[PDB]
């Protein structure tokens, strides 16, 4: 009962939660999932092929 | 111009494809393959139903580059249009252009599926999407563009369901053949 309850990083689709250090401390869900699919899934097929 | 262009990558099929597409036609019905004057001299006397049978057997696969379409001819088209759109200036005609959101090449092949459902060919749908995915890159089907664009529309789930794979394929073709 001091702030919002932090949820743990569930390594799965529909999860991957984190905490945004703003005034309300909200629970977001998925950081840079557009851009961390770019460097991790696009280029990882371009670099090996 | 409604839902179409003079720059869309099926508006001018080439001699590599158009000569192949009639060679592909003469294999369907029992027509002789000798030369140009013999792949027409059977088809100049075929009944108009069995020749439109051989369109549905052939257009249900192989995708948009294997559509029938215009060919560059020296008295009608001096150049492919991407260069030829700059080769034609000082002519005045206003343009009101525009597509729909519903214009998909699955949707333009809605009547193609109906005869394929009539005789019954469930393999003429999963072979149609990959042949559409084969055409999704360049006209030569370069893997460097086909693997690049299949990431961007995120359709690498042709495994269990045709829910997201059939929709996001229509997303991809419409933003390169239409819009
Ligand atoms: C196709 O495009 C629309 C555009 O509004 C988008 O909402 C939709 O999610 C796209 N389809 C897929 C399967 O991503």
């Amino acid at each position: 009962t001091f702030a919002t309850p932090w949820p743990d990083f569930v390594p799965r689709a529909g999860g991957e939660n984190y905490k945004e250090f703003s005034e309300l401390l909200p629970n977001r869900q998925g950081l840079k999932k557009a851009d961390c699919s770019f460097w991790s899934k696009y280029i990882s097929s371009l670099k090996t092929s | 111009l409604m839902g179409g262009s003079a720059l869309s990558p099926a508006a001018v099929i080439s001699h590599e494809r158009a000569q192949q597409q009639a060679i592909a036609l003469a294999k369907e019905v029992s027509c002789p393959m000798s030369s140009s004057q013999e792949v027409v001299s059977c088809l100049r006397q075929k009944p108009a139903n069995v020749l439109n049978d051989a369109q549905t057997k052939l257009l249900a696969v192989s995708g948009p580059f294997h559509y029938w379409g215009p060919v560059i001819d020296g008295h009608f088209l001096r150049e492919p249009p991407a260069r030829a759109l700059k080769r034609s200036l000082w002519v005045e005609v206003d343009l009101l252009i525009g597509s729909s959101q519903d214009d998909g090449l699955i949707n333009r092949a809605k009547a193609v599926k109906q005869f394929e459902e009539s005789r019954g060919r469930t393999s003429s749908k999963t072979a149609f999407y990959q042949a559409l995915q084969n055409s999704l890159g360049g006209e030569d089907s370069d893997a460097r563009v086909e693997a690049a664009a299949t990431w961007y529309y995120s359709l690498e789930h042709s495994t269990d369901d045709y829910a997201s794979f059939s929709r996001a394929l229509e997303n991809a073709t419409r933003d390169y053949f239409i819009i």
